[PDB]
RNA sequence: UGGGAGAGGUA
DNA sequence: TATTGAATAAAATTGGGTAAATTTGACACTATAATGGGTTCGCTCGTTGTGGT
């Protein structure tokens, strides 16, 4: 929708390769009021604009960002889930630190991640039926049949199980399935909330 | 340039430096004001698009 | 857009 | 009265390979005779290495 070209404007100057340019006007918008719109849209939809630019790996320091705002809500949210609801302070906040980094890595992590992309596709999830073009004559698409459409290899909920039993030794992978990766895949899903009520706040304000 | 009346004297620390003190009446009966044409060009030039 | 020369000038 | 660990089946992934498309890079265009090039200074002063009786 809207917040996509702020993630254009963060780059550096890139070098033009056209006839005439600078048209000179105020026809969609400036390069400098962009990042002031951001700062306006920050005391409200913080954490969406430093979800945004962590995963996008435009300042790579809003990743830290990102982590302790979803610390914060998983902090505000562990009181529905039984398996961490019952565990004492220092360690609850450590299984929260590396649940909340391994769901930020599991957001952040699409077709751009290094080690991540298909084999088959190079990440376009679309590869060409050779039938259907020998029976049809014109060119034809399919799904990548190794990535099945998605582009990238998905990052799995076991690396955060690994990850956390190192440290809680007792926890078997049924009960962490049953009363731990929903708080995992409620970190995920509020990355994404959060997001997209940025984008929605972004395009209220440069309106 | 223009003759002046002028007063050599310390006024104030208004010519402190090499500094000037200019009254008004040299701003009203415009003594020094310069006009500066200016020419600015636009070229229509025969894009390849 | 934005680089390099050359010329002159100000403190 | 639940909840949880062992087992488990289905699906996603991964390393390897493989036959078949397909891309890459290189070529290719032909006869009278013809046979060794155009740059650079009044543009001071200290240092340092290299070569020389
Ligand atoms: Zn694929």
């Amino acid at each position: 929708m809207r917040l996509e070209s702020v993630a254009k404007f963060h780059s550096p100057k890139s070098p033009m390769m056209s006839d005439s340019p600078r048209a000179t006007a105020s026809d969609s918008l400036s390069g400098t009021d962009v990042m002031a719109a951001m700062g306006m849209a920050q005391s409200q939809a913080g954490f969406g604009m430093a979800a945004f630019c962590g995963k996008h790996e435009l300042s790579q320091n809003d990743k830290q960002k990102a982590i302790n705002y979803l610390m914060q809500f998983a902090h505000k949210v562990s009181g529905k889930y039984r398996g961490v609801a019952k565990l004492e302070g220092n360690t609850k906040a450590k299984v929260l630190q590396v649940l909340a980094t391994f769901a930020y890595a599991d957001y952040c992590r699409s077709a751009a991640t290094p080690g991540a992309r298909c084999r088959d596709c190079h990440g376009t999830g679309r590869a060409v039926d050779i039938a259907k073009t020998e029976l049809w004559g014109r060119v034809v698409e399919k799904e990548c049949g190794r990535c099945k459409g998605v582009g990238y290899s998905r990052m799995p909920a076991s690396a955060a199980y690994r990850a956390v039993t190192m440290l809680i030794p007792n926890l078997t992978q049924p009960t962490w399935s049953r009363t731990v990766k929903p708080l995992y895949d409620a970190l995920v899903v509020q990355c994404h909330k959060e997001e997209s009520i940025a984008d929605n706040i972004l395009n209220a304000v440069t309106r | 340039g223009q003759n002046m009346r002028v007063a050599f004297m310390p006024w104030n620390g208004y010519n402190f430096e090499d500094s000037i003190l200019v009254s008004e009446r040299v701003v009203q009966e415009d003594r020094f004001t310069t006009i500066h044409i200016q020419e600015l060009a636009c070229v229509s030039r025969d894009t390849k698009l």
